RNA sequence: UUUCUUGCCGGAGGUAGAGCUACUGGAUGGCCGAUGGGCCCCACAGGGUUACUGACGUCAGCCAAACUCCGAAUGCCGGU
RNA sequence: GAAAGAGUGCGUAAUAGCUCACUGGUCAAGUGAUUGUGCGCCGAUAAUGUAGCGGGGCUCAAGCACACCGCCGAAGCCGC
RNA sequence: UUGCCUCCUAAAAUGUAACGGAGGCGCCCAAAGGUUCCCUCAACCUGGACGGCAAUCAGGUGUUGAGUGUAAGUGCACAA
RNA sequence: GUUACGGCGGUCCAUAGCGGCAGGGAAACGCCCGGUCCCAUCCCGAACCCGGAAGCUAAGCCUGCCAGCGCCGAUGAUACUACCCAUCCGGGUGGAAAAGUAGGACACCGCCGAACAC
């Protein structure tokens, strides 16, 4: 399976670990579309900066 | 009107250093205690000021053994 | 005038007022009882004025458990003073009360003059506080 | 209508023995090529093991209690050289040639004394 | 020493945790837990209205139904929480308890009567331990003082009490204590 | 890529909170209370025959940054 | 005995009176009390000039409480 | 007050300030060093006259409450 | 293999400890007798040690039973907190205490060695 990521209020404003944790995302700029696959890892990543993302899942 | 208090020492950063699970050098330094809080176990000795350092290769494992705190240093196998 | 004999030190920081009372929240060791509402520093000579309203009303019968004992102490420099330069002399103890924590006991026969009592104690005291029986 | 008001000698005596045992203990390690040689004394008999600390198990055992140091018409110290020879010769059949002496916690002299000078002599080097 | 039953009705909790317990109490509905020697300990949420009515009816102790899908419980209403300032029902610890079983009850007293004018009225202990069987749990218990002088201590095991109850709380527990009357001399002594 | 993030695994703490017939102090009211460890007649023997003091114990209910018989969430170190 | 409370008071030096509490007659269904709640009212008095919704004005809410559907809204995002 | 040491403030890795809260230090040991070995208290009830509230004490509940040079802190009865 | 039998050891060393009530001497474990010789008392064969089994399981020890005191401990709730929304007021997801409660509970296991049997 694979999970469409989108991004939906900006990096600043939020903190280091929070932040990183995005650009593990591979988020950068507000409202981009990034696919990703359904790893516990991906889990956890979404469950810290589910505040900032919007998922999706397909398939 | 005035105090008489207001001075104190320095700070010699004791505590335990090196954690369970990871791996340490020959004559590596574990803990810095005051007195017995660990406890010196296989490939463990003690300093003259009560730290604890490890005696062979290996990793740190703490345990319990008979309401007392013991360090100890496993043979990790050789690769 | 609730004073504690001796402490072990003279002076403490601000006290945490935060959270819910746990201890003392229900009151068995008589009948009647106050209990708090919010936050406050209830001091020494408001435990005394307050006793001293609930015999100066109870008269001959009854008596008075009290709950709390004022024994943290409070800071104050006296005026025309900068500020710093070590601490003040401490000026009055206080009990720290927490919301819901019961504040005097009463065990008199008769509801009226029971109410009117913890009534005249409830209006000398700085903060809310309602009656409660030994009844849940 | 009996009324324990004190220590009583036997069971504190037990628990010194341990305690006076434990600090050789401490310091005693054995491992399969250098076991300890733990000594045991009674009023009446004499015992000796040797453990490996690694597992716990015992490898070669003796004692005065057997028919055949019985049959001795010798005392205590006879007693000790003959179970000192005897656990020597267990020793040596295991294949066991260095080992720690392990008082129990007793103080050196008669029996133990006269055991260790046998252990010496009998070829067991410890 | 007889009581009847009270019925009320429950239903078996969805989701458990601090949030599910803080939203059902905003609700207006009370989480309990029913555990015993059976087994199999259910979590359970209760109405706060009829609870509270059933509490003012029937004292601290009353023996309940439960209705649970259907099925019928019996079970003692034995430890229980409430809020400080609200003074409402936040948890209660329904323990199920079939007839003809030895229960540890604590039971509060009640003291009444005329007293005379050098008499001083105390009240050291308002709650004693009972053991006594499901069905005949007492509400509550009343003791009597008439024309009593100097020093008359009322001892616990010294009360009344009825058939098929035993005393779990030692002889030695007081309950009511007379001294003689305070005087002005003592009040104004004491606390300084 | 040794860096970062996350899931899991191996870890010692001593904060929040709570507690005391568990230690160091603070504190409310009772019970036997012999013996104030003691005084209306000092008898070497009847009681506060007298409102005190009443220790030990016990009923219970609180408080403490320099109290911990307990003890999280976090964060930190190491590996995958 | 229907009900007199060593009387809740405003009454006289002290009596005596006006009363009242509970009770009895006509009318003819709501009458009381605390309980938890959302809004409210008073408590509210300073100095150049309204001056404590930004202003006009707003309960025929343009205020508050809860849901639903939309729109405006940046140098954020998308298009060239 | 300016140097050093103990604890807290110090938010459970280290660290972390203030004219914040409490105290000490500019030695001693020819043994208070080292080996080995023997043994474990203080609390406790009673008393041939002193000697009693405590002197030393045997009996015989007693897992540390006596104590381990010099403040605090950690331990040490498996002993330091 | 059995035993109401002794040593050496274990375990995040009390579910294993304390107390009360009963029972054991075949071998062993204990108490015991007396100090010629080894050895010792800051005195003393008390302890250690020296030589023996006349006597005895009462202590010690073990076994069995008692919830009297200690001990372990849920499910559920409550306090707390990581992060985030909401013009202070507050809520949503994740983690989950301490105390108390139903209860559990008079340890389990390993290696040798003693009497009987094979
Ligand atoms: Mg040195
Ligand atoms: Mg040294
Ligand atoms: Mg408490
Ligand atoms: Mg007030
Ligand atoms: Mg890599
Ligand atoms: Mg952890
Ligand atoms: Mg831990
Ligand atoms: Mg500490
Ligand atoms: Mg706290
Ligand atoms: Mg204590
Ligand atoms: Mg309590
Ligand atoms: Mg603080
Ligand atoms: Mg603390
Ligand atoms: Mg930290
Ligand atoms: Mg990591
Ligand atoms: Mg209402
Ligand atoms: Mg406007
Ligand atoms: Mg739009
Ligand atoms: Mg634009
Ligand atoms: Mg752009
Ligand atoms: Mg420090
Ligand atoms: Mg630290
Ligand atoms: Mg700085
Ligand atoms: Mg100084
Ligand atoms: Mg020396
Ligand atoms: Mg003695
Ligand atoms: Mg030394
Ligand atoms: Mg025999
Ligand atoms: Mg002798
Ligand atoms: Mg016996
Ligand atoms: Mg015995
Ligand atoms: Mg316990
Ligand atoms: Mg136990
Ligand atoms: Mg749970
Ligand atoms: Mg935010
Ligand atoms: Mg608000
Ligand atoms: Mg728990």
């Amino acid at each position: 399976a694979e999970l469409k990521i989108t991004q939906v209020r900006s990096t600043i404003g939020a903190r280091w670990k929070q932040r990183e944790s995005l650009r593990t995302l591979g988020l950068k700029k507000i409202r981009q579309s990034v696919v990703r696959e359904d790893n516990a890892q991906t889990r956890g990543l979404i469950n810290t900066v589910h505040h900032l993302v919007e998922v999706e899942e397909v398939g | 009107s005035s105090s008489r208090n207001g001075r104190d020492s320095a700070a010699q950063r004791l505590g335990v250093k090196r954690f369970g699970g990871q791996v340490v050098k020959a004559g590596e330094i574990l803990v810095r205690q005051r007195g017995t809080h660990f406890h010196p176990g296989v490939n463990v000795g003690r300093g003259g000021d009560d730290t604890l350092f490890a005696l062979a290769p290996g990793a740190v494992e703490f345990g319990a053994k008979r309401g007392r705190k013991t360090v100890n240093i496993v043979p990790v196998a050789r690769p | 005038m609730l004073i504690p004999r001796k402490v072990k030190h003279r002076k403490q920081h601000h006290p945490e007022q935060r959270g819910i009372a746990s201890g003392g929240t229900s009151v068995s060791f008589g009948d009647y009882g106050i209990q708090a509402l919010e936050h406050a520093y209830i001091t020494n000579r408001q435990i005394e004025s307050a006793r001293i309203a609930i015999n100066r009303h109870i008269k001959r019968g009854g008596k008075v458990w009290i709950n709390i004992f004022p024994d943290r102490p409070l800071t104050k420099k006296p005026a025309e003073t900068r500020m710093g330069s070590g601490k003040g002399s401490p000026e009055w103890w206080v009990a720290n009360v927490k919301p819901g924590r019961v504040l005097f006991e009463l065990s008199y026969p008769d509801e009226k003059t029971a109410r009117d009592a913890l009534t005249r104690a409830i209006h000398k005291l700085p903060i809310k506080a309602r009656i409660v029986t030994r009844e849940e | 209508a009996h009324k324990p008001v004190g220590q009583n000698i036997s069971e504190v005596r037990r628990n010194a023995r341990l305690r006076r045992h434990a600090r050789l203990r401490k310091k005693v390690a054995g491992t399969a090529e250098v076991p300890r040689l733990v000594v045991n004394r009674s009023a009446r008999h004499i015992h000796v093991q040797l453990v490996n600390d690694l597992n716990g198990t015992t490898l070669a055992a003796a004692s005065s209690i057997e028919a055949d140091v019985r049959a001795i018409d010798g005392d205590k110290k006879a007693h000790s050289v003959r179970v000192g020879q005897l656990i020597a010769e267990r020793a040596k059949a295991a294949g066991v040639e260095t080992v720690v002496f392990d008082r129990g916690g007793y103080t050196y002299g008669g029996r133990i004394a006269a055991l260790a000078d046998a252990a010496r002599e009998a070829g067991l080097k410890f | 020493t007889a009581n009847i039953p009270n019925k009320l009705t429950a239903n078996v909790r969805t989701r458990t945790g601090k949030g599910a317990s803080r939203q059902a109490r905003r609700d207006g509905k009370v989480p309990a837990v029913l555990y015993g020697h059976g087994t199999d300990p259910q979590h359970l949420e209760l109405n706060a209205r009829d609870f509270a009515a059933v509490l003012r009816s029937h004292g601290t102790n009353a023996i309940l139904t439960l209705d649970i899908e259907g099925t019928e419980q019996l079970a003692l209403t034995k430890a229980l929480d409430v809020h400080p300032i609200r003074r409402n029902i936040q948890h209660a610890d329904l323990l199920v308890v079939q007839r003809g079983e030895k229960v540890t009850v604590e039971v509060t007293v009640l003291v009444e009567g005329d007293a005379t004018p050098g008499t001083l009225v105390t009240q050291d202990a308002n709650t004693i331990e009972i053991e006594a069987e499901a069905l005949s749990i007492p509400e509550q218990l009343t003791v009597s003082v008439e024309g009593v002088e100097a020093g008359t201590q009322i001892t616990a095991g010294q009360i009344s009490l009825p058939e098929g109850v035993n005393l779990i709380s030692d002889p030695e527990l007081l309950v009511v204590n007379v001294v003689e009357a305070p005087s002005a001399e003592a009040l104004e002594e004491e606390g300084a």
